């Protein structure tokens, strides 16, 4: 009745189900559809269905989520310093962090319910954007300890070309990903 | 104005508290550091002027000799020859807190040309004004560092007097 | 409440709730230093600094994190001593000697 | 790559590059400073201890964030510096930022 | 239930008792029993009490108490900063402050319960370790007003013997008074 998860219903609501998709209402003044908070939501059945993951998606795909999830859940800690500082006065690393967080918030968990093709993504062609993320984040961090400077490695293009991999179709995807994978390994070796 | 709605807004608050709070403990613990590093920079800062004091009291002995064997070519050389020159560098090193413009200085020095039975005491006192310039460099160099690093104690120090006073 | 009733020579061992004191004060410190790392750099640390950093992420990451494992209280106070071995001596300041000396 | 003070040894300064503008035209200093920043292209102007060079009030005034001629009390003459050394140290210390 | 005392079962408690006895944590972790915060407590049974102590201990048992207690104020008034820049950068007006509230705090309000002769501080007893403590700070007043320096003061043995006067029995105490005055008075000129 007015947002707040405290009414009786929302309370007894819990305390018997499974997962539990909290939705947030400034997400969705932003118009950053959908507005599913991802820090208040929870699920308890993604023990059980790692067997069926390693049999029907990849056999590395419960890590890459791992991996993601601590991405996120870790980024938020240093957003908590970005609000109190600001985000200059933070290192090389957290800023990259926070970017990554960024693109990751901004071309992963992002639908719009009205395109043409980005309507229905798959299990295979989710686990294709987080390998290609996972990717991009591990050179940087090599690039970044080498000592290359944030800007530069934000302003490479294979930014916009994994940002835009979303508004594929699904046919062309198996080799769209190669492609850009191969891309994103050489040219962040080049500099 | 208006207080904003009055339920499920007590926890965002109690959260919003506990955050300012690690702010606030953060912060001393910044300046902490800042602190040590400010005593071992106004150390440094005596023997720069220390240097500067032995080096000024050399080239005014050593150019008092021009003063009683006052050299009529001699200072007109010191008019002839004489390369006005720029070692305008603002190289910058360090930027503690936010990006702060620090400002070293390096000094290049020219060649002063001589014909070839050119010595006499003034090329003494030229040389004493060469070792005074390198001290004089060295005191520029230690003191812009040291304001910096003071300035941003004060900064800091605010930042934790104005949260914990006013928010 | 009722933990320094059931520990000590004739319970488990002597220098439980010693190790038990530093262990609280070593993970403290570590947990602060890391925000403090994250806003000023390990440009800028000392040396007991960046130790008590490893230290708190080594027992973030061998101490609580065991899974399906039974340890009885033999095995876990000897992974306490080895994970305190990593500091030096003279910062242990809550443990005896007579206790440093036969462990660590 | 300037200094003001007395002409005896602004002489001294211009006998190796650096060129000396002696005390003899602004003994105040302030005309001579405004003067020498005015022109700019210098790196560092050591004033000496005529009057006073420490309030930079109207210099900075002038400035306002700039990245010129770094303002450095050098002198006043060479006949004893046995307490100059604590005395720019508490004079460094006090009235700049750090308090006490 | 949490340990604030704006709820109504203090709020009633307070204004209808005299004393306050703020039992603190933090002290008792700093080893300082018993854990009483005298920044925090208060009485007010002091002024209608006044006579039976001019009467029965002393007749200047109040100024002795009025002094000790502006002793501590201004020690921790002044511990306010002193972390800040470590406790060697300050005048020596500042230090003797300090270690004069150290002696206080540490040699006087603090009393070992499970000692033998080491748990009923008489009120002569109380007063003549009162005496002697302003004494000391006479007298090392006195020397620095001179300019004797910092670490004589610190090393003198009248430091020690003042430290060990609580663990004294109630029967040599008269005696050990006297000694101890003289010897103070004595060994406070020859350096």
């Amino acid at each position: 009745p007015g947002g707040d998860m405290s009414e009786p219903v929302t309370q007894s609501t819990l305390r018997i189900v499974g997962a539990f998709w909290r939705l947030d209402a400034s997400l969705a003044f932003r118009r950053h559809f959908p507005a599913i908070n991802w820090n208040g939501s929870y699920s308890l059945f993604t023990s059980a269905l790692d067997p069926w993951y390693r049999e029907n998606v990849a056999e590395d795909y419960p890590e890459l989520r791992d991996a993601i999830s601590e991405l996120l859940q870790r980024e938020a800690g240093l957003q908590e310093i970005v609000q109190l500082v600001g985000p200059d006065a933070l290192q090389d690393a957290e800023r990259l962090v926070i970017e990554v967080g960024r693109i990751i918030r901004e071309d992963f968990l992002q639908q719009n319910a009205y395109h043409e093709v980005d309507a229905y993504c798959s299990m295979k062609k989710a686990y294709g954007i987080m390998k290609m993320i996972l990717a991009f984040y591990k050179e940087a961090e090599a690039a970044i300890k080498r000592g290359v400077s944030i800007d530069e490695i934000l302003q490479l293009p294979v930014l916009e070309r994994i940002g835009r991999a979303r508004y594929v179709s699904e046919e062309e995807f198996p080799a769209y990903f190669e492609e850009a994978m191969k891309e994103i390994q050489g040219a962040f070796k080049a500099l | 104005s208006q207080v904003s709605p009055t339920r499920m807004n007590l926890l965002q608050r109690r959260g919003q508290l506990r955050l300012a709070q690690k702010g606030v403990d953060l912060l001393k613990k910044k300046r902490d550091a800042l602190v040590a590093e400010f005593f071992g920079l106004v150390r440094e800062a005596m023997e720069a002027r220390k240097a500067l004091d032995q080096a000024a009291k050399e080239a005014y002995a050593a150019l008092l000799l021009a003063q009683a064997f006052d050299g009529p070519e001699v200072v007109a050389g010191a008019a002839l020859g004489v390369p006005p020159l720029e070692g305008v560098e603002a190289e910058v090193e360090n930027v503690w807190g936010s990006k702060v413009p620090r400002l070293k200085a390096t000094f290049p020095d020219g060649a002063l040309l001589s014909p070839v039975g050119t010595p006499a005491y003034t090329l003494e006192a030229s040389r004493a004004f060469r070792r005074y310039a390198e001290a004089l460099i060295r005191v520029a160099n230690t003191e812009t560092r040291l304001k910096k690093i003071g300035e941003e104690i004060k900064k800091t120090t605010r930042r934790v007097n104005a949260l914990e006073q006013v928010v | 409440r009722l933990m320094n009733n059931g520990v000590g020579k004739g319970k488990t061992r002597e220098d439980h709730k010693q190790v038990s004191d530093q262990l609280y004060s070593a993970y403290a410190n570590g947990v602060d230093i890391r925000k403090l790392v994250a806003i000023i750099g390990e440009d800028a640390l000392t040396e007991n600094d960046r130790r008590y950093l490893q230290f708190a992420d080594a027992f973030e990451r061998f101490f609580i994190n065991q899974g399906q494992q039974n340890r009885s209280i033999e095995e876990s106070l000897q992974i306490a001593w080895a994970l305190l071995s990593m500091l030096p001596q003279g910062e242990l300041k809550r443990i005896s000697k007579d206790h440093i000396g036969k462990y660590y | 790559m300037a200094v003001i003070a007395d002409p005896e040894t602004a002489q001294g300064f211009r006998l190796a590059g650096l060129e000396g503008y002696g005390a003899s035209s602004a003994e105040e200093a302030q005309s001579l400073l405004e003067t020498l920043v005015e022109r700019g292209g210098y790196a560092l102007v050591a004033v000496d201890e005529a009057l006073l060079p420490d309030p930079e009030r109207a210099v900075e005034r002038l400035m306002r964030g700039r990245d010129l001629p770094v303002l450095l009390p050098i002198a006043g003459l060479k006949e004893a510096f046995q307490g100059h050394d604590v005395e720019g140290y508490m004079r460094e210390l006090v009235r700049k930022t750090i308090g006490f």
